[PDB]
Order: C-alpha cells, then structure tokens, then sequence
RNA sequence: GAUUGACCCUU
RNA sequence: GCGGUAAUUCCAGCUCCAAUAGCGUAUAUUAAAGUUGUUGCAGUUAAAAAGCUCGUAGUUGAACUUUGGGCCCGGUUGGCCGGUCGGAUUUCCAACGGGGCCUUUCCUUCUGGCUAACCUUGAGCUUGGCGAACCAGGACUUUUACUUUGAAAAAAUUAGAGUGUUCAAAGCAGGCGUAUUGCUCGAAUAUAUUAGCAUGGAAUAAUAGAAUAGGACGUUUGGUUCUAUUUUGUUGGUUUCUAGGACCAUCGUAAUGAUUAAUAGGGACGGUCGGGGGCAUCAGUAUUCAAUUGUCAGAGGUGAAAUUCUUGGAUUUAUUGAAGACUAACUACUGCGAAAGCAUUUGCCAAGGACGUUUUCAUUAAUCAAGAACGAAAGUUAGGGGAUCGAAGAUGAUCAGAUACCGUCGUAGUCUUAACCAUAAACUAUGCCGACUAGGGAUCGGGUGGUGUUUUUUUAAUGACCCACUCGGCACCUUACGAGAAAUCAAAGUCUUUGGGUUCUGGGGGGAGUAUGGUCGCAAGGCUGAAACUUAAAGGAAUU
RNA sequence: GGAUAGUGGCCUACCAUGGUUUCAACGGGUAACGGGGAAUAAGGGUUCGAUUCCGGAGAGGGAGCCUGAGAAACGGCUACC
C-alpha cells in the first residue's frame, strides 16, 4: 500500500503527517521558528550598518598565509559583533578607524564563501561612499 | 485481509496478460467485477468470461487476447465531477484517442466517454487501455 | 490468519454445493429437530450436537436437512445458552490460564497467552454486545468469570 | 500453461488438487453404512468420525477416531454411500 | 600467528 | 578552482562576449524540488522498518437483494433528395439518460372547488366512475455521503462584436450625414476550494425494519378520550358509521416469518507434533577441592621464558566423597516460540501452531496514536550460592614504553530467589495483513492413495519404510518474466503502463542522541529531544 | 426578576458537577488584522496579501461619560505613567 494511508477519510492523517514531516526541511523550520528574527546577526534583513572596531589575530583558509586585517564590526540595531571581509584589492585605505561600514551577505544565505573561514559578510559602503567607487577612484571618501 | 476484490481481479488479469496466458481465474467475482469486465468486453479488451457458481461468492474465468495493455483500479473511489473527468483521463490514459477511465455513476458503471455522452459523473473505479 | 499468531493455516470444512442433500437420507426434518432438542436438553453445545448428528447418524448438516441451523433451532425452542458457546469456551480457557498463573507466577509465557486470550474474549464480547445477544454493559471480569463458567 | 481449459479441467488433476483448490470446492470425505457381523444393525457413520461411534444396543464400537479417517473395527462390513 | 613504530607540499 | 619568477581566471594593454537606459549586487520567496512526494519520494547495504507482541481512538474492511426481453421523440455522419448560381433532412431501419404499455415490476390517504391524460357522434375543442403533472390537513425521499441544472468569491481580471493613448502598456472609447440637418452600436459572456439553498439520478458503502412477532392491510366485527360543522329562540352544553386516533379477538388475507457460510476470522472436536513455558525433581561426565598407601624429582604453563606448587611429596596413579555450574558427542541450510530465547530423565500444570472435519457462530476482521506484556548480556538492591572462568586488581614476560596483546592468580560478576533495569550488529540491517506471476533436487508436521516389504502364521490383522502426491512450515538450486545504482532479489517482482488496506520512520555531513524542559529509574541511565554554529562533500556497488 | 432598543448568565435568589475534549479541547507562539487578491497549471501549485475595494479595530494605553438618530468620539470632555 506504499506506506501512506489511502482511505477517502484519511485526509486528517495525511495533513498531520505532512505537518510533522515539513520540519525536516531546513528553510521551512527556520521560517516557522523565526530564527532570522531571533538569532540571525542581521535580524532577517538584507543589509546592516556597523562600526568597525579593531584587529583580530585570525588566519585565512587554504591556500595562503595572510594576517593583516578582517574587519570586526559592531552592528547598530543589534550590537552584535560580526567579522566582515573587505571585498577588493587595496583594503588598507578604508579601514582607518571607527568607520561606519554597510555590510551585505556573502550570497550563501548565511555561510562562508571561499578560502575565508568564519566570515559570512562583506562590505559595500564605507562611511556612506561605495567601496568599489573608492576602488575605481570615481568617488572620494570624506577627508574633511 | 481481502480489501479490494476489484483490485485483486484487475491485478490477476494484468499478471496473466503480462505472462501471456490466454485465460485467467478470478476470485471472488463481485458485481463491480462483472460490470468492469462487461465494459472491457464492450470495448474489446478481454473477450469472453464465465461465472463459475460455487455457492459462496463465484469465480470468473476470463479469456484474454493480446489487446489489453494495462487494466487498473483507482483506490480510493475518488469523487469525480465533469470538470475532473478530463483531469483523470489526461493523468492515467496513454492518449486521448483510446483507453477509458471507468467510473460508477448514478446510471450504473460506465466509462468516461459514455459518462460524458450521458452527461453524468460519479466515483472513479479504474481504467483500461 | 490466526489473529494472535503467525500461522497461515488454511484448514476448514468444504461445504457441499448441494443445499438439498443427500438423497440417501430417509429420516424426517422433525426427527432431526427432536434429536437436536433432546441433545440440547442433555446439555450439549451446538458444535457437539452437530458433530454427533453428523457422525453417529447420517446428517450432512442441520441447515440442509431442516429449515435452519442448530443455534436457531435452540433459540426458537427456548434452549438458548445465556452466553454464546465460543465466548463461554474462551472464558473457560482464560479462567484455566489464570488459575494456572496463580500457582505459577514465573510463567511469563502463560501471562502472555492470558493477555492474548483475554483480548480475544473482549473483542468477541464487544461483537456480541453490538449485535445485542449480550446485554449492554456486560463485561468480562476475572473474578466473576470463575463463577460464570462453573 | 499458456492456453488451457480451466472451465473443464481433467478429473485426474481435479482429484489431485486440494479439496478447496478445485473449481467448486467439495468434500473429499464420504459416508458409509456399517454392519457388524451377526446383528446387521445398519448404522451410517462419517468417515472422519472424531467420535467413538456405537449403537445403543451393546458394546460394539464401530470406529476409532484418528487424525483424519476413522479406522473401523476389525469385524465390520462397510458400504460406501 | 614474536619484535616491521613513524614518513609535513598541489588535479 | 586560479596565483608558488612562461597567471585563457589576480592588477593592467584586451574583439570590449552578454543585457541594455539599464545592468550588477545582498536578503527573502517561487519554479526547477518526484530535495514534502494525495497526484508523486525513500527506508537490505546511500538517512530511514519501533526489539517483539497486545490494544483504544483513527484509517480500512468478502460476496448477496430488479436482472433481461417489444412500439413512439427537441436532439451525431459522407446527405439517389443537388428544389437556394455550403441553414434545404423522406423509405430517415448505424445509438440513447427520461414520458407512457406487457414482462409477478403503479407517477403518496379521504373529502372539492377549473370539475383529474377523458364510460358519454351535437343530419359534418360535451351534464358524475379513478387526483398530485398548482392549493387544503395528518405522510415519507427512516440517514447520508455522491453526482448535471439558478442568487453563490459585493469591486478590476480570464479572451473580447469593436476601439489608434505617438503603435503598445492602457483605459472604454467610438462611428457615419445630399456636411444648413442629425443619427447611433456598446461597456455582457468564468465563478476562485469547502458551506447553506431548490432539482433529476441511482451505481458506489448501511446500523433500520418482522425472530424469544408489544409484524402489515380487515370497505366484514360488540367497549373508554378534545371541536358537534344537522336544527327547535341567541358566542355553554347532551346523542346513531365521525372529520384530525391510543388496546382489543384472526369468524377475517397474504408462499406470516432468518441471504451465502468467503482457499476471512473466532470457537468445538480428533489423532498428532514440537530442544514452546512453569514447577516437584532424576541422571551424566568433566572441573575444582578434600579423606590413603605406592612412586620418583620435577610439575603446570610459553614462540625460547619467567610471579608459581614441589623429597613436611608437587604434579601422575588409587577407591572414593562434596560443591556449584553445564547439559558434550546425537546436532542437521533440522524443530518450537511473538521476539528475547529454548538441547539430560519422569511426573504434574496449563498453553500453542499445522493438519483433518459434509461441526458451530456469523463479519465478529487488518493495521494500529494513547495505553500495556515480554524483552540476550552487562549493570543495580538484598538473601542464598560461590566449582569454573574472570571487567578491577596482583603479577612474570616481549617491548623504546606496554597500568595491552601472551603467562599465573584473582574480588565484582558468572548461578538462583524477590525487585529493578528496558538496552544489542535485539539483523533477514528486509513492518503487518491480502492477492497474483519459469521450473525443480530436497526437508519438517500432517499426511486423499499404490491388494508394494518384516517378527509373529511366507498362507486376517494393530510396524516402519518405498513411490504418486494435496496442505502448512525452515530453507535451498541456473538465464531473466521482472526489479535494482549495483551487489543482488521469486521478492527487494506485479512501481512514470505510477492507487489492495494499514502502522512506523527518513529528508546532505557534523554539532548530536548533545543542551534544555518533561517523564521513568536506586543508580547506571532509558524515552521524548533541539537550536547557535560549522561544513562541500560525507556516503552506497568494489570497475582497473 | 433587573438592564438593554431588543433575545440571551449580560447580572441577582434556589436547584447539578453540568459544558468542551485525541474528530486535538484548554494553554503557548505568530517578525497574525481578515477577505477580495500578484506572481503557475486544462491537474504538482508554494509563498505573500501593512498597502487603492469590503468588513474590523484604534486615535499613547486602560477606564468613564455628556450631547446626539447615530460616539464609549479622543482635531469632545473627566482621571496616571
């Protein structure tokens, strides 16, 4: 009988079984528990502003050896600390001190992208001016 | 236990057909079985069949030919409307030119095309093609 | 088969096709009826009445010889048992197993079989209550059963 | 086989089959009129007795029950019925 | 039937 | 994945490939996702069949009751008919739910009004027999589910007879005069689950009838309750079948009156069968240890070895005795049990399958949330027991180290009695019930049969074997009918030709069987049981 | 019986454990106003619907009321944080 009940009055059994077995899905469980609004760093939001705090002695994944910086950021709405990855060459000019940086996800819905372990976010704006605008030299960060 | 006598009959017919046998024995010969076999007979899918009368429930010996591809039963007997007949036919028939979805209606057991010609509907039983 | 076992045994009487049988029997339907009631008064269940009618005398079955079956005859003639024979025998077997267990606590097999037999008793008694051959709220109790059997 | 007449099978095969596996199942048992030597005392007894069947005349039991068929007494004349 | 434990670099 | 002094991937010279006034990003959501699977997943080995049974709710549940025969219609063809230079339908004999007749097969009382399918010829659209196709009152679609026909998702959509906002998205506009007149089509069509309404239908599933007759009609039959419609002088009142009904006697009618007995299930009986279970209790050697004379210096152990016992006699050999455990060889692709498990005799106690049955019941059934019974070993609490073996530990050795493997001891334990525990690779890693599909050498419990062998009498008879062979089991043996990723599987088949019933479980790997909250437990722990976070594999068959 | 504009445990005196519930009551959560309704299929549809239309609610939160046909009205009054 292929497992599942087939009776014409077994609709309640089928619905309840489906309700119970929906929970095995990763995204359905997150949606119905509100894990975005309780424990996601961004509070279920696409982007998040933050204040870059300090340097931490972290090491990149395979293959490299690069310990210069990866921005620790304190969010404004949550106050939580997240590590973000400055997404272009010449990261030095934009991490001066206590800057306000806008952060987006890395694109994997909450997972690390590549050779960067434990980093789920990237920087798109530095004090209201776009990071790739500074990278392409087409706009200037406020120096006065 | 024995739940669907029509399903057991249709499964026996299918197994004998696939094995190639020219005849099949069926127990225990319900009236729904008789009507289903009469529909197959009218559309030329089996041939002849005999009702052996033991006093308990009856048996049926069906002479098969090479024509039957698959006879099946739809359990449960889903309530089918005029809107749903096209749904079921496009779900479980090889094409729109042959094969019949059989359903018990208020005017007895018939196939879907005769049900449309009589403008009636009912509960789906099975299918032949 | 065997609701309380894994046995798949097919073993039953092959009832003949002939409902008016067997043409070598030249005794009367009333005579068979009177033998039935004399046996019921003697204190036999319909199973034993039928086995004796079929064996000691030539009686294929009371259904085909007279107008009905043995339980129907007894109910019509007032010899109806208070509880049906199968339920009585199930209760008797359960009472026997319970008396055995009382002396043999360590008999876990007997405990299991007592659970099986009492489940059968409750199912059959529920059927009898539904068909109303038993009074409503009729219930099988272990203490009352010993007196109910004997 | 591929083609065969189930409607009219051979009596040999039907007798070979189980009593419940025939077209119309029928009992493979039978009855017999038994007469003890001396007094005729014609009584009809079932083949599978399950009972020490005897007439009410005297101690002249005619069969002994067994697993299947009843083994009739040594001095007894049976007639198939 | 003994003692043979280990061996940092990419498809 | 690229980059490690020869980068088609980084930063630049690059045809600027692709979309384009747009394009790239991030989060959520949708299809792909048959990776939520009613349609339509998977569970032997990839995640997944609860250890095993019982059982309530739920889901599901054998067959049977009116089935078949004859005339008339709005309404399906190429149409000798070409009558209208493809709407033109008579012999139209190729078919129909529904309105009527015969086939034992009728469209609800009893009283009326138009006066109910009409017994009623007025020299050629009728004064009285019978009702439901409107209305009156008591009555029934005993009850559904189901299934075509109308307010039903009040408003824009679905495509539009049509419509130039620059075409188009869009709104509903718009179009034409003998142009001094003026006229006008049109803005409707699908109801967005379920529900309540009215209507036709009877297939598909019935507790309901009538059975220990307080069952159905009786114009024929004598007896108690509210209106009085017949009046004599008036809204209160009496009486002879009452109009709307409750017990009476079959003078008084109808074939008064119970479907099979499912290779469904329960129960009874019969002869059996089994290492199924529980008790009193029997026996067997062995192990260990003890009671004696004899014996000689080694002996038990290991791959050479050494804690060890030993001329106060060790091991080896007496005749024995005691204890506790176990039940060898028989012993098997053999049996029984729901599993765990169960192998010495006798008895007792209850139980069970299979088979046989021309017994009985009659659908009592299948699977099963909650809820329960049993549940190896180890472990726990006490009391017994304590031979052997032996987690711990003691100890000799090999070893770089060896608190391991190997050697000798050795508490707990191993054995029982009450009470817990409730786990296992509790495995066939394969849920249960039902059906159906190449064929066989065999085997266990029965075992239709074959004037086939032995002690007795080779010349009746109660053995056992040998051969046809049914039935129910444990299993086996060669392509594939088929299945599968394969290994392999007569089931893991009858699954994209996808639905027999039903329970449980799984949804990438880890974190983690963790945390937390319950709950059971003396405890150990058992059952239920996550998230954060991390991750691109981890896995399944061995192809070279 | 009272109060209502009106039925009604909406409240008052006496009389029961009556009513709901595994066909899931009660409790908890909702980053839940509900419906008409975007995105797909002749049937898999899964989400979303604060938001142009309809029905609700509120006018910082609770409470109370006058006038008025109509208000517990807050661009009307009477009382804290």
């Amino acid at each position: 009988g292929k497992g599942k009940p087939r009776g014409l009055n077994s609709a309640r059994k089928l619905r309840v079984h489906r309700r119970n077995n929906r929970w095995a899905e990763n995204n359905y469980k997150k949606r119905l528990l509100g894990t975005a609004f309780k424990s996601s760093p961004f509070g279920g939001s696409s982007h998040a502003k933050g204040i870059v705090l300090e340097k931490l002695g972290i090491e990149s994944k395979q293959p490299n050896s690069a310990i210069r910086k990866c921005v620790r950021v304190q969010l404004i709405k949550n106050g939580k600390k997240v590590t973000a990855f400055v997404p272009n060459d010449g990261c030095l000019n934009f991490v001066d001190e206590n800057d306000e940086v806008l952060l987006a996800g890395f694109g994997r819905k909450g997972k690390a992208k590549g050779d960067i372990p434990g980093v789920r976010f990237k920087v798109v704006k530095v004090s209201g001016v776009s990071l790739l605008a500074l990278w392409k030299e087409k706009k200037e960060k406020p120096r006065s | 236990t024995r739940s669907s006598v029509l399903a057991d009959a249709l499964n026996a017919i299918n197994n004998a057909e696939k094995t190639g046998k020219r005849q099949v024995l069926i127990r225990p010969s319900s009236k729904v079985i008789i009507k289903f076999l009469q529909v197959m007979q009218k559309h030329g899918y089996i041939g002849e069949f005999e009702y052996i009368d033991d006093h308990r429930s009856g048996k049926i010996v069906v002479q098969l030919n090479g024509r039957l591809n698959k006879c099946g039963v739809i359990s449960p007997r889903f309530n089918v409307k005029i809107g749903d007949i096209e749904k079921w036919t496009a779900n479980l028939l090889p094409a729109r030119q042959f094969g019949y979805v059989i359903l018990t209606t208020s005017a007895g057991i018939m196939d879907h095309e005769e049900a449309r010609r009589k403008h009636v509907s009912g509960k789906i039983l099975g299918f032949v093609y | 088969g065997r609701m309380h076992s894994a046995g798949k045994g097919i073993s039953s009487s092959a009832i003949p096709y002939s409902r008016n049988a067997p043409a070598w029997f030249k005794l009367s339907s009333e005579s068979v009826i009177e033998q039935i009631v004399k046996y019921a008064r003697k204190g036999l269940t319909p199973s034993q009445i039928g086995v004796l009618l079929r064996d000691a005398h030539g009686v294929t079955q009371a259904r085909v010889i007279t107008g009905n079956k043995i339980m129907r005859i007894l109910k019509s003639n007032g010899l109806a048992p208070e509880i049906p024979e199968d339920l009585y025998y199930l209760i008797k077997k359960a009472v026997s197993v319970r008396k055995h267990l009382e002396r043999n606590r360590k008999d876990k097999d007997a405990k299991f079989r007592l659970i099986l037999i009492e489940s059968r008793i409750h199912r059959l008694a529920r059927y009898y209550r539904t068909v109303a051959v038993l009074p409503p709220n009729w219930k099988y109790e272990s203490a009352t059963a010993s007196a109910l059997v004997n | 086989v591929l083609v065969q007449d189930l409607l009219h099978p051979t009596a040999a095969s039907e007798a070979r089959k189980h009593k419940l596996k025939t077209l119309v199942q029928g009992p493979r048992s039978y009855f017999l009129d038994v007469k003890c030597p001396g007094c005729l005392n014609i009584t009809t007894v079932f083949s599978h007795a399950q009972t020490a069947v005897t007439c009410e005349s005297c101690s002249t039991i005619l069969c002994t029950p067994t697993g299947g068929k009843a083994k009739l007494s040594e001095g007894t004349s049976f007639r198939r019925k």
